[PDB]
RNA sequence: GCUGAAAGCAUCUAAGCACGAAACUUGCCCCGAGAUGAGUUCUCCCUGACCCUUUAAGGGUCCUGAAGGAACGUUGAAGAC
RNA sequence: GAUGUCGGCUCAUCACAUCCUGGGGCUGAAGUAGGUCCCAAGGGUAUGGCUGUUCGCCAUUUAAAGUGGUACGCGAGCUGG
RNA sequence: GUGAAGAGGGAAACAACCCAGACCGCCAGCUAAGGUCCCAAAGUCAUGGUUAAGUGGGAAACGAUGUGGGAAGGCCCAGACAGCCGAGUCGGCCUGCGCGGAAGAU
C-alpha cells in the first residue's frame, strides 16, 4: 500500500472512498494502485 | 484445593537402584485439625481454619481458651485459613492427614527466610566493585553515583540502597513429591525450601 | 455578601437578582442593598411584598 | 428512496407480526426476528409491506431502503432458501462432514476442524466440493468467507479453497 | 447593627433522594455541588456550613453526549519514575461506578478544609436501593 | 472481511455483525484498614455505697483492682539500639 | 565580594525518527534468501591489539552489538593519562 | 505613548499591552476595559441561522462524491443517466463552516 499526502485515481477502474475517517483509493484491476491518505 | 501445615526437620539424599542421588528435604506433617468454618451469608467468602501441633495450658489466654473449647479441639500452636473451591466441604472438629497429597506430582512451599542484618549494595544487589589499587581514596564497596544533576535535582523513589537483608516471606513453586509416608507422617520433597531447621512451612498443591 | 443573600432570598419566590432590581428601579424604590439583606434574612413577609411589587412593574 | 419506494408482497402462506419497531416472519423454511432503526414506519396493508421516514430524523431514507433490503431478503430466505458453494484445488487436499463439523485435510501438520454454527447444513459430493444451505444471508456469507480463510488461492499456480463463480488471476515468475 | 452571621452550633439541616437515569453528568454535578455549599438559603455565609445531606441513586446510567462514552480519558500518576496511569469512561463504569460522579462534584467544590467537609455529605450508590430510611429523606427532582 | 442504502449498479460503514500483536486490563509473586471513606468475623472480662453545686457528656469521699499488659531474670539459626 | 572543565570508572532515568525478538500491505515475491513502507517501546542489546583519547582501523564472537535528551547526566561518589 | 519616577481593575501567574491618574474616613449609589453553568459577583436571557471535528482550545504548498447559500449552461414522456421500465440527470463558476498533511525527551 501507497501512504501518500496526494491521493488520485491513476486508471480508470479506481474508486475512491470514505472509511473510519481516512480517504482511500481501490482498484478492482492493478494491486499496485492501492492508496491511503496520511 | 487445600494444603497443610508443617515443620521443616532437615535435608538427606536418596538412592535410586540404577546409580542417581535426588537431594530430598523432610518435612513432618501432623494432623490438621478444623476449628472453623467461613461461608458466604455471614462472612462474605469461603474458607476453613485449622490448627496442629500441641501447647502447654499454662500460657493459654483465656480468649483462646474459649476459641478452641467451642470448636471441642486441643490447643495447638498457632491459626492457619485455607480458601475452598466450588464443590469443597469440611465440617468443624474433622482432622486432615498427609494421605492428601497421596496422587499429587508437584508441590508449592511458602516459608520464611533467615536473617542477615543491615546489608550493603554488594551483597543486597550485586554491585561491582571499584578498583583495589591505582591510587582509589577510601572508595571501594561504596555505591557511586545516585542521580544526575540540577534536572531533576532528586533521588528518584525505588532507588537501590544499603538496608534489612531477609528475615522475610518466601515461595517456592514447581517441586517434585519423592515420597509420602502416613504412619510416619513424612513428605520428602526435591530440592531445598526456604527457613532453617524447625520452621514452620506451608505446602499446597502447584497452581501452575 | 449582600448581593449573594439577596439572590438566594429572591429566587424563592420564583424571580432573579437582575430581574428583580430592574423592578424596583422601574416602580422607583430606593432601598439599599445592605437594608435589603437585612430584611430577607430576619422579615420574610416584607420581601415577598417588595418581590410582588417588583413583579407588578416588570408586568 | 428509489429502492424504498417499492413494496414488499408477502407471498401466501408467510406469517408477519409487528410489535413496536421489532418484526417476526414464519413460514415453511423458519423463523427470522429482527430489530429496526429507529427513524422508520412500516405498514402492512393487505398483502404488501410499506417502508417510510419517521418525523425529526436527518437521515430516514437511507435508513427506509436498508430496511426495505432486509425485510426483501428475509421472505425470501423463510420460503426458499440460500445455497453456497466451494471447491478445491491442489494435491491431498479434501474435505469430509460429520454430523455438524467439517473436516479438511490442507497440507497442514495438524488435523483442521470446523464447527457450523446452529441453522446451517452442509454436504460434499465429492472429495473436493462443499456445498452449504441456510435460512440467513448474513450467517452464511459468514461461515463461507471463514472456510476460505484456512488456506486463501495463490496467484502462481491457483491452490486452495475458492468460490464457485470466482475468476482467480495468475502470473510468471 | 451588624450584618448576620451563621453559627455552627445551630444550622438546619435535611435529607434529600436523587435519581441519575439518563441525565446529563455535568449538569446534574452543578446542582449537586450548590446545595452542597448551601448558595440557596438566605444565610448563605462563607466561612460556614450551611448545606444539606443527598443520597444519589442508580450512577451506572449517567450520560453522556457525543463520543464521549469511548474518548474521555482519565489520568492519574502513582508517585514513582514511569508510572502514568489512564482509563476510559467505559472501563471507570464498568468497574468503580460511583468514583465518576464523585470526580465530577469533587472538581466543582471549594479547596480547603471545609470544601473537604462539605464532600462528606454526600452519598452515592450503584443500584436502587440505600439504607438509611431512618433519617426520612425527601424526593429531588433535579 | 459478512450483510447493506444515501447513489435502481458498486461499496468493510453511515444502521447492524466477525477476526486481529511481546504494547493495555487481568491471571503469577511480595507489601497493604492513618483506606481519618480509620472495614468484617470468633472468643474473653467488669452487675458497690454517698456528699456538693453555678444542673451537666459536672466535681469530689469511702469500698473495690477483672480480662490483659508492662517491668525484672535465663536466652535465640531474631538484631547497630 | 568564584556556577571546578576532556576522556575513564561506579550508578542510572526518559523519548521514538525501531538495531533483535512480535503483527501486516506491495514486489521486476516459484522455494531458501532479499527490497520498500505501515503498527509496535514488554524485555534484551560484545571481549581484545594501537593511541590520553570520544571517534577510527584491525583480529575473533553474537538473535542483535539502535540513534538521541538528562549543566555535551554523574569530582561535598573515585581517578588524574 | 507608557516605565524609569505611578499605586488601582482586566489579560490564569506576567515593569513597557487595554481601562484609568490614589489629600483622609463611610458595613451608601452609577459606570469603563472585561464578563454573567460550578471553583468565583452577575442571563442555564429572547429571536433567526451554521458546525459533529471536543473544531472551539497551535501550523504550509498540496489532496478529497464532508456539509449549507447564489447566478447561469447540456440532455429529458418526439421516453434521458446507471443496470439487466417511468422522473430526472451531467459538468463547470462564486461563496460560509469543517477533514488529512501533523514525530521528543521527570
Amino acid at each position: 500500500m501507497k501512504v501518500r499526502a496526494s491521493v488520485k485515481k491513476l486508471c480508470r477502474n479506481c474508486k475512491i472512498v470514505k472509511r473510519d475517517g481516512v480517504i482511500r483509493v481501490i482498484c478492482s484491476a492493478e494491486p499496485k494502485h492501492k492508496q491511503r491518505q496520511g | 484445593m487445600i494444603g497443610l501445615v508443617g515443620k521443616k526437620v532437615g535435608m538427606t539424599r536418596i538412592f535410586t537402584e540404577d546409580g542417581v542421588s535426588i537431594p530430598v528435604t523432610v518435612i513432618e506433617v501432623e494432623a490438621n485439625r478444623v476449628t472453623q468454618v467461613k461461608d458466604l451469608a455471614n462472612d462474605g467468602y469461603r474458607a476453613i481454619q485449622v490448627t496442629t501441633g500441641a501447647k502447654k495450658a499454662n500460657r493459654v489466654t483465656k480468649p483462646e481458651a474459649g476459641h478452641f473449647a467451642k470448636a471441642g479441639v486441643e490447643a495447638g500452636r498457632g491459626l492457619w485459613e485455607f480458601r475452598l473451591a466450588e464443590g469443597e466441604e469440611f465440617t468443624v472438629g474433622q482432622s486432615i492427614s498427609v494421605e492428601l497429597f497421596a496422587d499429587v506430582k508437584k508441590v508449592d512451599v511458602t516459608g520464611t527466610s533467615k536473617g542477615k542484618g543491615f546489608a550493603g549494595t554488594v551483597k543486597r544487589w550485586n554491585f561491582r566493585t571499584q578498583d583495589a589499587t591505582h591510587g582509589n581514596s577510601l572508595s571501594h564497596r561504596v555505591p557511586g553515583s545516585i542521580g544526575q544533576n540540577q534536572t531533576p535535582g532528586k533521588v528518584f523513589k525505588g532507588k537501590k540502597m544499603a538496608g534489612q537483608m531477609g528475615n522475610e516471606r518466601v515461595t517456592v513453586q514447581s517441586l517434585d513429591v519423592v515420597r509420602v509416608d502416613a504412619e510416619r507422617n513424612l513428605l520428602l520433597v526435591k530440592g531445598a525450601v526456604p527457613g532453617a531447621t524447625g520452621s514452620d512451612l506451608i505446602v499446597k498443591p502447584a497452581v501452575k | 455578601l449582600w448581593i449573594a443573600r439577596i439572590n438566594a432570598a429572591a429566587r424563592q419566590n420564583g424571580i432573579s437578582y437582575s430581574k428583580f432590581i430592574n423592578g424596583l428601579k422601574k416602580a422607583s424604590v430606593e432601598i439599599d442593598r445592605k437594608i435589603l439583606a437585612d430584611i430577607a434574612v430576619f422579615d420574610k413577609v416584607a420581601f415577598t411584598a417588595l418581590v410582588e411589587k417588583a413583579k407588578a412593574a416588570l408586568a | 428512496s428509489r429502492v424504498a419506494k417499492a413494496p414488499v408482497v408477502v407471498p401466501a402462506g408467510v406469517d408477519v407480526k409487528i410489535n413496536g419497531q421489532v418484526i417476526t416472519i414464519k413460514g415453511k423454511n423458519g423463523e427470522l426476528t429482527r430489530t429496526l432503526n429507529d427513524a422508520v414506519e412500516v405498514k402492512h396493508a393487505d398483502n404488501t409491506l410499506t417502508f417510510g421516514p419517521r418525523d425529526g430524523y436527518a437521515d430516514g431514507w437511507a435508513q427506509a431502503g436498508t430496511a426495505r433490503a432486509l425485510l426483501n431478503s428475509m421472505v425470501i430466505g423463510v420460503t426458499e432458501g440460500f445455497t453456497k458453494k466451494l471447491q478445491l484445488v491442489g494435491v491431498g487436499y479434501r474435505a469430509a462432514v460429520k454430523g455438524n463439523v467439517i473436516n479438511l485435510s490442507l497440507g497442514f501438520s495438524h488435523p483442521v476442524d470446523h464447527q457450523l454454527p446452529a441453522g446451517i447444513t452442509a454436504e460434499c459430493p465429492t472429495q473436493t466440493e462443499i456445498v452449504l444451505k441456510g435460512a440467513d444471508k448474513q450467517v452464511i456469507g459468514q461461515v463461507a468467507a471463514d472456510l476460505r480463510a484456512y488456506r486463501r488461492p495463490e496467484p502462481y499456480k491457483g491452490k486452495g479453497v475458492r468460490y464457485a463463480d470466482e475468476v482467480v488471476r495468475t502470473k510468471e515468475a | 447593627m451588624k450584618t448576620f452571621t451563621a453559627k455552627p452550633e445551630t444550622v438546619k439541616r435535611d435529607w434529600y433522594v436523587v435519581d441519575a437515569t439518563g441525565k446529563t453528568l455535568g449538569r446534574l454535578a452543578t446542582e449537586l455541588a450548590r446545595r452542597l455549599r448551601g448558595k440557596h438559603k438566605a444565610e448563605y455565609t462563607p466561612h460556614v456550613d450551611t448545606g444539606d445531606y443527598i443520597i444519589v441513586l442508580n450512577a451506572d446510567k449517567v450520560a453522556v453526549t457525543g463520543n464521549k462514552r469511548t474518548d474521555k480519558v482519565y489520568y492519574h500518576h502513582t508517585g514513582h519514575i514511569g508510572g502514568i496511569k489512564q482509563a476510559t469512561f467505559e472501563e471507570m463504569i464498568a468497574r468503580r461506578p460511583e468514583r465518576v460522579i464523585e470526580i465530577a462534584v469533587k472538581g466543582m467544590l471549594p479547596k480547603g478544609p471545609l470544601g473537604r467537609a462539605m464532600f462528606r455529605k454526600l452519598k452515592v450508590y450503584a443500584g436502587n436501593e440505600h439504607n438509611h430510611a431512618a433519617q426520612q429523606p425527601q424526593v429531588l427532582d433535579i
